[PDB]
């Protein structure tokens, strides 16, 4: 009688305290709506550019529309950003200044036997890349007279202005008569913009190929590609490691042997082995089952891996 | 029976005989570490006491192979020269100091070594007690404290080597050497027992603040030690 009223009142108090969470969560967004409505009150700002400064307090601005004006100095800002050469912003009323407006070393990994080192660059880039800047070898067609020097200086200039820069060159065998003159031009521009006062600590590039006879003996010279590593054995220990730490979320049959799948899928990379196991998952999802007999797994390994070996031209 | 003359002559005279006919440089660098590791392993099992005559020719040959190689993980190359340097410590010949300390710079640049760099970096200040060259000390705590504060280096005895690092600069310098040394030993009592820290840590906790420059560091450096309960327990608190 008396002992049950505590549990019952605890239930009424429970269902009474479990209804506040359905409102106190959305009240923060509702108040954020009026916060934004109070944040949209700063309107009417324009831009400008500074070329010549006569007085330290008052300088000349250049608007984007074409007409030029002159503004003053606001009591809040200082003379740090007031120096010329920095794009600033202006206001429609009194032409005050609220704030400014900011404008906007080598490793070779080639394997004489087999192909797929571009997929090794996909393995390293899929492991830890953190810098997205890709350059394709099909942009140096040079069907014009030939002026890729400013393309190299402008590309690496955008690599200086853009801190994230990790490149992965690939398919260089088809671009490697005057067929070599452009290679000596672009490569000598690479030396001219890599051996001087260049930011080598920020730029990074990886060159890939497909054949051991077209290795570009100019690229084989030191300098351009200092760190050279052959691919004769595709890192069976690192392949097994990639399979172990990349075979987590994929569910397969209970009886699974990693050494057999590693040995039956070699030559290219361990991330390609991950593509073979995720391909076996792409067939197990077609067979609407989580775990299946390894016969279909051996069909993905033999048929898909050997299809990579045959169609890997 | 073992003469070891023909043994050292076979490999000493035949290094790249198979690598001169093959025009395709394979640059394996995969079984070379296992081959050199097997050579230093067998020589490690036959390095204690076998025969004193061939060991000087084998060592004088492999230390030249260190320079002739120029491409390695820089682990065995340091292994042979430090296991030779340990023999040169009790051998009484300190002339090899320029060799070990000159080649150490080559054996520490060009690769990424975290644990081996600290275990092998003690040779910089090991024979320095016998050398006592001021310019060498100026070149090498400079080359020692390049980029390392706390991380990527674990042992246990870290504080002991920390005391073994700048105390020699205290022997070379007079007072400024401990201004930046005695100010970083506040974490030492936290790692080990605080019983023995009263004699060394809580004693050297006042030397750097007394010998601190009188311009600016005296104003703010006195507040880092104030507030500690163990400070008032020292009879020197009144001083």
């Amino acid at each position: 009688d008396y002992r049950k009223k505590l549990l019952e009142h605890k239930e009424i108090d429970g269902r009474l305290k479990e209804l506040r969470e359905q409102l106190k969560e959305l009240t923060k967004q509702y108040e954020k709506s009026e916060n934004d409505l109070k944040a949209l009150q700063s309107v009417g700002q324009i831009v400008g550019e500074v070329l010549k400064q006569l007085t330290e307090e008052k300088f000349i601005v250049k608007a984007t529309n074409g007409p030029r004006y002159v503004v003053g100095c606001r009591r809040q800002l200082d003379k740090s950003k007031l120096k010329p050469g920095t794009r600033v912003a202006l206001d429609m009323t009194t032409l005050t200044i609220m704030r400014y407006l900011p404008r906007e070393k080598g490793c070779l990994l080639y394997g004489p036997p087999g192909t797929g080192k571009t997929l090794l660059a996909r393995a390293v880039a899929s492991q830890l890349d953190c810098n997205f800047l890709k350059v394709v070898s099909s942009s140096i067609v040079d069907k014009y007279i030939g002026e890729s020097a400013r393309l190299i200086r402008e590309m690496f200039n955008y690599a200086r202005d853009h801190q994230p820069c990790i490149i992965f060159m690939d398919e260089i065998d088809a671009i490697g008569t005057s067929a070599d003159r452009e290679i000596q031009r672009t490569l000598m521009e690479l030396l001219n913009q890599m051996d001087g006062f260049d930011t080598l600590h920020r730029v990074k590039m990886i060159m890939a190929t497909n054949r051991p006879d077209t290795l570009d003996p100019a690229l084989l010279r030191p300098g351009r590609l200092d760190r050279k590593i052959h691919i004769d054995l595709p890192n069976e220990q690192a392949r097994l490691d990639i399979l172990k730490i990349h075979a987590g979320p994929i569910t397969k049959h209970g009886e699974i042997d990693y050494e057999a799948i590693v040995k039956l899928s070699d030559g290219f990379n361990g991330a390609d082995l991950r593509n073979v196991c995720t391909e076996a998952g792409m067939f197990a999802i077609r067979a609407d089952h989580d775990f299946v007999v390894q016969e279909d797994f051996m069909k993905a390994v033999r048929k898909v891996a050997d299809s990579k070996k045959l169609e890997s031209k | 029976i073992l003469v070891a003359v023909v043994k050292m002559c076979y490999e000493a005279k035949e290094w790249d005989l198979l690598n001169e006919n093959i025009m395709l440089l394979s640059k394996r660098r995969s079984q070379l570490k296992q081959a050199v590791a097997k050579m230093v392993q067998q020589c490690c099992t036959y390095v204690e006491e076998i025969t004193d005559l061939p060991i000087k020719l084998r060592l004088i040959d492999t230390l030249r192979m260190v320079t002739e190689g120029k491409i390695y993980v820089e682990i065995e190359r340091a292994r042979l020269t430090k296991t030779l340097a340990t023999i040169k410590e009790q051998n009484g010949d300190v002339k090899e100091a320029a060799s070990i300390l000159q080649e150490l710079q080559v054996e520490t640049y060009g690769s990424m070594e975290k644990k081996e760099r600290v275990e092998f970096i003690l040779e910089q200040m090991r024979l320095c007690l016998a050398v006592k060259d001021y310019i060498r000390t100026q070149i090498i705590s400079k080359k020692i404290n390049t980029k390392f504060f706390q991380e990527e280096n674990t042992e246990k005895l870290k504080l002991k080597y920390y005391n073994l690092m700048i105390q020699l600069d205290q022997h070379e310098g007079s007072y400024l050497s401990i201004c930046k040394h005695y100010r970083a030993i506040y974490d030492t009592p936290c790692i080990q027992a605080e019983s023995e820290k009263w004699q060394q840590a809580l004693k050297s906790v006042v030397l750097y603040v007394i010998l601190a420059p009188f311009d600016n560091e005296q104003s703010d450096l006195v507040h880092r030690i104030s507030g500690d309960k163990k400070l008032e327990e020292i009879p020197k608190y009144k001083d």
